[PDB]
RNA sequence: CAGAAGAAGCACCGGCUAACUCCGUGCCAGCAGCCGCGGUAAUACGGAGGGUGCAAGCGUUAAUCGGAAUUACUGGGCGUAAAGCGCACGCAGGCGGUUUGUUAAGUCAGAUGUGAAAUCCCCGGGCUCAACCUGGGAACUGCAUCUGAUACUGGCAAGCUUGA
RNA sequence: GCUAGUAGGUGGGGUAACGGCUCACCUAGGCGACGAUCCCUAGCUGGUCUGAGAGGAUGACCAGCCACACUGGAACUGAGAC
């Protein structure tokens, strides 16, 4: 059964980019929306929107630069079978700082650089490069 | 202008009615020492002819690598057939810490400092292919910023 | 304050004594997965108030028998 | 603990002049420098990559007169020290007292400077030092002993020294037979025919 | 009882004493309660040849620690700067 | 294997057995030769290789090779053996140390003398 | 003070692996870590000349880790190379759609105590140098307690309908 | 699968001190697949070797802790010893 909606979201992004889809659509959640906000702020996706009231649906508009997907790789790190938490001094660097790690901290979901600036550790949701 | 290196020469064989016919294969790499590298593979009845064919193909099959002052931009993984390779940048003076097949590619391409490791099959042809694939897939801050619609300072800032 | 544990009663058939299981959540030292561990303590229960299944509250004290060095403070929840 | 065999065979094997002679004559007029030593010396040596690395390391060792255990210790220290390992190794080799004396010109060769150091004829900051591997610090003063100032080989070495390039990191007065080690030589001040990255790679094999 | 004495460290012919507080029963270079200083008897000129934490020494003396003769002499020399 | 499976049953390292068990982790062992003889190698080699059956101080009875041209070994000779297999000889896992105990060196040996217990000639 | 005067050996040289020729022998004698070498033109056996590597040491043996991503947490596999239970139901166990509130167990931040000294590392000091000795720091990645954070996971309460 | 002083309780005794430490009576409990019981091997640590690291191996010298003193058993003296 479905047991990791976040990995499902990441996989939808990965497969849509591989299939050259303009947009990808999925059932929504607040955590998915926070992750989408980080992706949009970092410029990996173009936009996102939530439609509906009782069964909210999140749509992500993917982007391509020169005929190539902007999201070169997106990978779940913490997972239900194995949670991963890092302290502030051990936050991972993705692609020598060229990529991002999405981190859930007590101040919300942000990138690894933002968590380092705030001086917080947290749960390593995924790597994006 | 172009540094050329012969990586491996092998003797192969096919059987015919009268017996075995031997030939030779040559694997070479060429590079300008400034981010351009290519590999050639040639076959001939004679070793010098095989080497010449390999050099001719290598000069035509060059690709571009975005280097950062004689080192890689970030850790990279490459794969081809049974060969998996891993490379990472190193501080100045480290040198090329790599096996022979990866070393020839890195040196002709102009990487001066790097830490590398070959996993899986170490067959030179596929190791060269995997190495060049990793180098060609390497990204630079300029490319990352351009594709993400940001500035280089925002990419590498706080 | 005083250091104090909280657990679940798994046996009450002893006179003025209970067995309490305390659960800990620790990261596996090699594989990193968070796993559950259980420690069973013998606890002094005067008045024999506790019953099997109750969530109880214990503290450390002087030895009271061969295996008893903990005593009941209060009953957090009753089955 | 010291190589005591023929000196020009080493330079012939390494294919270059190692300055193992004073320089009053020419290496070509003294030996077949272009030819490797031995019966099979005329053969063309196909060298593997390991062979190239090994020959570079042996060339540096033969230039500075250092044996393998000491040289490996030098490499370990160079790797430990911050910065570029190959440059650190070269700086450590150039900091040796016998080499400093030779560069200052009190010895015609590094072997002669080493003998002068060993025989208690050299003073560092006003103290007698007879350890060839002594490390010379910046602002240190290396002077010839008063009882050794009369030696004719010191004058011969001094008149041979100015025939070569003057080291810019030293300040030598030949009248008083004393010099100052102003600073550690940079990589630019050393020979460009030395590829220290080969040695660094060799010690990672 | 508790005492303040010297534990001999260093090398052959070049002793270097650690001034330590210890239960007097323990071996000379063995279990000690707290290190309070050092004394180098062959220290070169311009080199600190003796250092003692006089506050800690006084604290332990007030607690009832005795002092070895050499440590008493060292304390006298340190106080006579 | 999943992390749960590894938590239940961890990865197991394979124990490696020594190829020289009769030495019992000693660099050498002393023995008494019970038999001295020759034997023929496995194909594709052909020769009369010199071996000795020897009983060691720990009670192990093994076969040891006698390297070098010529030897002075016979029954009841006291010898020292060291590790080292002889590839073409079936079940010969040890080498006799030439020049130790009752085993003499090799006569008229000029090169690799220390491997055959030969003193430096007075030349 | 005297006089170069008292002071150099060991392994290796077909490939891996730096270093090649002659003579002797002729599947013999022998070598060998592996690939293998030896059959009358042996750079592989034995001697010699030459050479290579280390050097008051050099080789051999034993033993541990490495190379071995060859037990793979980092970091592997299972159609045919070794490997999917013959097929299921199902307890324990692992895992858990979506919203709000609450809790603060996991998690995160800070502080305090402890984590002996020595050892390792950094900056220095003393033995002519070095080994060695030594000052200060860093580290000891842990444990406990207190005070905070609440995104995520867990507990509790109330729901929702898209899984069932 | 293991355990009858076994698990707990009351009372007496005992120890410098809590305690099945011991005794009498009562309850029928206690441990165990989060591996009890049994068998083999083993002094433990700071550390050491190796490794890029994670790990793997190891515990000689120096220092902390424990145990033993021809073998088995026992107490006496003493602040402290079996
Ligand atoms: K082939
Ligand atoms: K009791
Ligand atoms: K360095
Ligand atoms: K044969
Ligand atoms: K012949
Ligand atoms: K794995
Ligand atoms: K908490
Ligand atoms: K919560
Ligand atoms: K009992
Ligand atoms: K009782
Ligand atoms: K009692
Ligand atoms: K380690
Ligand atoms: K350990
Ligand atoms: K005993
Ligand atoms: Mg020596
Ligand atoms: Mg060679
Ligand atoms: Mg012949
Ligand atoms: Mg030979
Ligand atoms: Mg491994
Ligand atoms: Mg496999
Ligand atoms: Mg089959
Ligand atoms: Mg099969
Ligand atoms: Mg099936
Ligand atoms: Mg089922
Ligand atoms: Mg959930
Ligand atoms: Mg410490
Ligand atoms: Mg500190
Ligand atoms: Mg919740
Ligand atoms: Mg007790
Ligand atoms: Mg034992
Ligand atoms: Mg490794
Ligand atoms: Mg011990
Ligand atoms: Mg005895
Ligand atoms: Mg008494
Ligand atoms: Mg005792």
């Amino acid at each position: 059964s479905m047991q990791d909606p976040i990995a499902d979201m990441l996989t939808r992004i990965r497969n849509g980019q591989a299939a050259n889809k303009a947009a990808v659509t999925m059932p929504s959640s607040k955590l998915k929306v926070a992750i989408a906000n980080v992706l949009k702020e970092e410029g990996f996706i173009e936009d996102f929107k939530v439609e509906g009231d009782t069964k909210p649906e999140l749509e992500l508009t993917l982007k391509y630069f020169q005929g190539k997907a902007v999201v070169e790789s997106i990978q779940r790190v913490s997972r239900p079978g194995l949670r991963i938490y890092k302290r502030k001094d051990e936050l991972p660097k993705v692609m020598a700082g060229l990529g991002i790690a999405v981190v859930s901290t007590s101040k919300g979901v942000m990138t690894d650089r933002a968590a380092r600036q705030a001086g917080l550790g947290g749960e390593i949701i995924c790597y994006v490069a | 202008e172009l540094q050329e290196k012969l990586i491996a020469v092998n003797r192969v064989s096919k059987t015919v009615k009268g017996g075995r016919i031997f030939s030779f294969t040559a694997l070479t790499v060429v590079g300008d020492g400034n981010g351009r590298v290519g590999f050639g593979y040639g076959k001939a009845r004679e070793v010098p002819a095989a080497i010449q064919k390999a050099m001719e193909k290598a000069r035509r099959n060059m690709i571009n690598v975005a280097l950062n002052n004689g080192t890689l931009q970030h850790p990279v993984k490459g794969v081809h057939t049974g060969s998996r390779v891993f490379m990472q940048p190193a501080s100045e003076g480290t040198g090329i810490i790599a096996g022979g097949a990866m070393r020839a590619v890195l040196e002709v391409a102009g990487v001066h400092n790097v830490l590398a490791k070959a996993y899986g099959s170490t067959n030179p042809i596929n190791v060269v292919r995997a190495t060049i694939d990793g180098l060609e897939n390497m990204n630079s801050p300029e490319m990352v910023a351009a594709k993400r619609g940001k500035s280089v300072e925002e990419i590498l800032g706080k | 304050k005083i250091r104090t544990l909280q657990g679940r009663v798994v046996s009450d058939k002893m006179e003025k004594s209970i067995v309490v299981a305390i659960e800990r959540f620790v990261k596996h030292p090699i594989y990193g997965k968070f796993i559950k561990r259980t420690t069973k303590l013998h606890v002094h229960d005067e008045n024999n108030e506790c019953g099997i299944g109750d969530v109880v509250e214990i503290r450390e004290c002087r030895p009271l028998s061969k295996t008893k060095s903990w005593t009941l403070v209060r009953v957090v929840e009753k089955a | 603990a010291r190589y005591l065999g023929p000196k020009l065979k080493l330079s012939r094997r390494e294919g270059t002049d190692l300055f193992l002679k004073s320089g009053v004559r020419a290496i070509d007029t003294k030996c077949k420098i272009e030819q490797a030593p031995g019966q099979h010396g005329a053969r063309k040596p196909r060298l593997s990559d390991y062979g190239v690395q090994l020959r570079e390391k042996q060339k540096v060792r033969r230039i500075y007169g250092v044996l393998e255990r000491q040289f490996r210790n030098y490499y370990k220290e160079a790797a430990r020290l911050k910065g570029n390992t190959g440059e650190n190794l070269l700086a450590l080799l150039e900091g040796r007292l016998d080499n400093v004396v030779y560069r200052m010109g009190f010895g015609a060769t590094r072997a002669e400077a080493r003998q002068l150091v060993s025989h208690k004829a050299i003073m560092v900051n006003g103290r007698v030092v007879n350890i060839a591997s002594y490390q010379v610090s910046p602002n240190d003063v290396v002077s010839i002993r008063e009882k050794a100032k009369k030696q004719s080989r010191v004058k011969a070495a001094l008149e041979l020294a100015e025939q070569r390039e003057k080291p810019t990191w030293l300040e030598v007065d030949a009248g008083k037979m004393e010099g100052t080690f102003k600073r550690k030589p940079e990589r630019s001040d050393l020979s460009a025919d030395i590829n220290e990255h080969l040695i660094v790679e060799l010690y990672s094999k | 009882m508790v005492t303040i004495r010297l534990a001999r460290h260093g090398a052959k012919k070049r002793p270097f004493y650690q001034v330590v507080v210890a239960d007097s029963r323990n071996a000379r270079n063995g279990r000690f309660i707290e290190r309070v200083g050092f004394f180098n008897p062959i220290a070169s000129e311009k080199e600190e040849g003796t250092r003692l934490d006089l506050d800690r020494i006084a604290h332990w003396v007030g607690q009832g620690a005795t002092i070895s003769d050499r440590v008493a002499a060292l304390i006298k020399e340190v106080n006579k700067a | 294997a999943t992390v749960n499976q590894l938590v239940r049953k961890p990865r197991a390292r394979k124990v490696a057995k020594s190829n020289v068990p009769a030495l019992e982790a000693c660099p050498q062992k002393r023995g008494v030769c019970t038999r001295v003889y020759t034997t023929t190698p496995k194909k594709p080699n052909s020769a009369l290789r010199k071996v000795c059956r020897v009983r060691l101080t720990n009670g192990f009875e093994v076969t040891s090779y006698i390297g070098g041209e010529g030897h002075n070994l016979q029954e009841h000779s006291v010898i020292l053996i060291r590790g080292g297999r002889v590839k073409d000889l079936p079940g010969v896992r040890y080498h006799t140390v030439r020049g130790a105990l009752d085993c003499s060196g090799v006569k008229d040996r000029k090169q690799a003398r220390s491997k055959y217990g030969v003193k430096r000639p007075k030349a």
